[PDB]
């Protein structure tokens, strides 16, 4: 178990992180902060400060019952600036709640996941097998796996496109 | 909506 | 008045356009299109097939009710892929309803109008003295001008970037 | 709210 904190250096300027740096939700307009190379200026998304170049390791994520998130991990190339669609191909690996439905982000299709609810799910990483793994806490219930061939560092991905909504890392 | 092209 | 149908070459996948070529609204999915350069992949952009090097030209639009459509017209080089701002720098001359207010998009600020509810406006392109003027079909009350120096062919410009809104071209 | 970043 891996204690991450969110990269404000990163934060989209919409988004509203916690002073724990733990939590994050959208807020409803725009900060003004220095416009570092690695800040997301146009989607709405966060890393962690902590990167992995290899071995195993997990964390957990609470997650808001309204539709606007998505989490899980980034390799270190994701576009910072201009709109980047949300997808593998574009070097993000994520589940998603939007219209009430929770998905692993496939594309072109995304994948419909079964789960009803979820209150905290663990993102576990494993960069010696090259894989990304989701588990509902409840009961460590899988709920989705991707298969990655990772060649570069893979961040902790945080992403709120709508109000009414929240991530916050555990611990 | 399309709010959700900005995730 | 110009008789005008939208161009279905340069739509965004994501609008629906009319039988006729004249209506266009915000669909639930991306159509499967033939990628033309002149398609604007992103933002939610139909030009008209006619655009005009000289001379005074008009024409009517029929506007929605709702918040989520912005009109009037684009210099033939706006940028088609990725994310542009919707502002004059970036090429784009318009009225918008947005927040249960009408403006004229101006940037870095936006030009609030003085008007009731917009039904049918009349627009009306001047490419000798440089200028476009936006007027209420009731009694054609003036409700803004943009003055510029239009450097080449300006397109008749239709945006709709929520589901139950319009615009409709006439006659 | 954030769809108007599309227009
Ligand atoms: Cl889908």
């Amino acid at each position: 178990m891996v204690e991450l904190t969110l990269d404000p250096d990163t934060a989209n300027p919409r988004l509203i992180l916690s002073l724990d740096l733990k939590g994050v939700r959208l807020g409803e307009r725009a900060q003004d902060l220095p416009n570092h190379p690695c800040r997301f200026d146009t989607n709405t998304r966060v890393l962690a400060s902590c990167g992995f170049s290899s071995g195993r390791h997990h964390w957990e994520v609470e997650v808001g019952s309204k539709d606007g998130w998505a989490f899980g991990v980034a390799r270190e190339s994701v576009r910072r600036k201009g709109l980047t669609p949300f997808t593998p191909e574009e070097g993000v690996w994520a589940l998603q709640l939007n219209g009430g439905q929770y998905w692993a982000v496939t594309s072109p299709e995304r994948s419909p996941l079964s789960c009803g609810h979820l209150s905290r799910v663990r993102v576990a990483l494993d960069l010696e097998v090259g894989a990304v793994s989701f588990y509902a806490v409840e009961d460590m219930r899988h709920l989705y796996t991707f298969r990655v061939n990772f060649q570069e560092r893979v961040f902790p991905l945080f992403s709120v496109c709508s109000t009414g909504t929240y991530l916050r890392i555990w611990p | 909506g399309l709010s959700m092209l900005l995730q």
